């Protein structure tokens, strides 16, 4: 099989000269992005407008935490496998929790960008118009959150193109798959309104998504699953999320198979599961369903 | 100089990074197609009237509701992406991008746009969706969908022979003028 090899060959490494050339690109936009309208704001001579005065760490959130780890480790890291893209997702597992800043930026990139169409007004254009740069502010801002999805894609290009070394590159696959999916949770979570206790209080979420509950008619009942608790919340309008009731994980207990219909599963409490005490939740789709369930059994497991 | 900022919407299989790369680069990747396309921004000349076009790609962004609509505020045009090759895609159009890029922006235009025109005739694509009792999406059907979300332009492209993909983002920046 020479043609197989040779294709092989050459995908892998295409695939490993694009992650380090697009790498590169995103680090100096970074800088660039830090050198011309962070400086203005912190260190210039214009004249800042009121409304966005000493707020320049909401309006570009941690960024310089993100370009300091990645300008002084990430790529250092990722430029010495180069020559070996089969070993590249080990570079994910090392720093596996250093990933964890861009869940910060996600969660105020929404309180970012309302600002600079509040109080900003035309600033950073007569910036972009003085420095005549190609990108605006905005351009620039969402680059992290466009950055942390690529990574996923690489991984899963490099996945299908390794014969050996395939548990180093699935582990980094499952981290940076894990890294986007806890950003999408931290931004649903931030819209939990009404909430009578401490967010810390329960734990971590592990699971957000929306079901279909009978009450013991069917209603929306966005769930929430923390390591402690299981909270039901409705969702009014915007998409805010009204806390409804919750669950003592401990507890709690789960039917997996209800007849008359394949995507519904029953949660209920107490010792003994008495009947017409159940809450019957129908799923989207039996894939969502399964790992519901298999979530939901881990926790209790994990509780006991 | 009018600036002008598109962003591309659609499935993952719809191929908007390598629709916007041969665009760009005025030539098919070929042997690899790009996984990573950044912000895009060039000057175009459309009826003697020149503007600054930026491209935006949402590539990646497909699992995640709330990552995803980070892009909309402030969006002058929309290119929703399906494929001719792949009903699924036609019926997401209707069925998650239309109610988003609507929800989030009520009034920005949008062009609908069916990629992969060079497959509809091959007749491996067609063998295949056939064993699946699947086929291609003719050219009334996608005019009908582009009539039901009301977008201002329906349009077929293919990347790997560039017909009819010089004309999308014309008719997209003509859109806003």
């Amino acid at each position: 099989n020479a043609e197989e090899k040779r294709k092989s060959a050459r995908r892998k490494e295409f695939i490993m000269a694009e992650l380090i050339q697009t790498e590169k690109a995103y680090v100096r936009d970074l800088r660039e992005c830090m050198d011309t309208y962070l400086w203005e704001m912190t260190s210039g001579v214009e004249e800042i407008p009121p409304g966005i005065v000493n707020k320049e760490l909401i309006i570009f959130g941690n960024m310089q935490e993100i370009y300091e780890f990645h300008n002084n480790i990430f790529l250092k890291e990722l430029e010495k496998y180069e020559q070996l893209p089969e070993d590249v997702g080990h570079c994910f597992v090392t720093w596996a929790d250093k990933f964890q800043m861009y869940v910060t930026y996600c969660k105020n990139k929404p309180d970012s960008t309302q600002l600079i169409l509040e109080h900003a007004g035309s600033y950073f254009d007569e910036i972009q118009q003085r420095h005549g740069l190609a990108n605006s502010i905005s351009s620039y801002l969402i680059k992290p959150v466009q950055r942390i999805t690529k990574y996923q894609l690489l991984l899963k290009e490099l996945l299908t193109c390794c014969e050996e070394g395939k548990g180093e590159i699935k582990d980094g696959l499952e981290v940076m798959l894990s890294v986007p999916k806890r950003a999408n949770d931290a931004m649903h979570l931030s819209m939990l309104e009404g909430f009578d206790e401490n967010i810390e209080s329960q734990g971590e979420l592990i699971l957000q998504e929306s079901f279909q509950v009978w009450d013991p008619k069917g209603r929306e009942r966005h769930l929430f699953l923390f390591e402690m608790s299981l909270v039901f919340s409705k969702e009014v309008k915007r998409s805010k999320y009204l806390y409804k009731s919750k669950l003592f994980t401990s507890e709690l207990g789960v039917t997996e198979h209800v007849e008359g219909d394949p995507c519904k599963f029953a949660l209920w409490v107490g010792r003994t599961p008495t009947s017409d005490n159940k809450i019957v939740l129908k799923a989207s789709s039996i894939e969502n369903k399964q790992d519901w369930i298999k979530h939901i059994r881990e926790v209790i497991q994990e509780r006991t | 100089m009018q600036a002008i900022k598109c962003v591309v919407v659609g499935d993952g299989a719809v191929g908007k990074t390598c629709l916007l790369i041969s665009y760009t680069t005025n030539a098919f990747p070929g042997e690899y197609i790009p996984t990573v396309f950044d912000n895009y921004s060039a000057n175009v000349m459309v009826d003697g009237k020149p503007v600054n076009l930026g491209l935006w790609d949402t590539a990646g962004q497909e699992d995640y509701d709330r990552l995803r609509p980070l892009s909309y505020p402030q969006t002058d045009v929309f290119l929703i992406c399906f494929s001719l090759v792949s009903p699924a895609s036609f019926e997401n159009v209707r069925a998650k991008w239309y109610p988003e890029v609507r929800h989030h922006c009520p009034n920005t235009p949008i062009i609908l746009v069916g990629t992969k025109l060079d497959l509809r005739d091959d007749k491996d694509t067609i063998e295949k969706l056939k064993e699946k009792k699947l086929t291609p999406i003719t050219y009334p059907q996608g005019l009908a969908m582009a009539k039901e979300i009301g977008a201002v332009k329906y349009l077929e492209c293919s990347a790997l022979t560039q017909r009819g993909l010089k004309t999308v983002f014309d008719e997209a920046i003509r859109a806003v003028l």
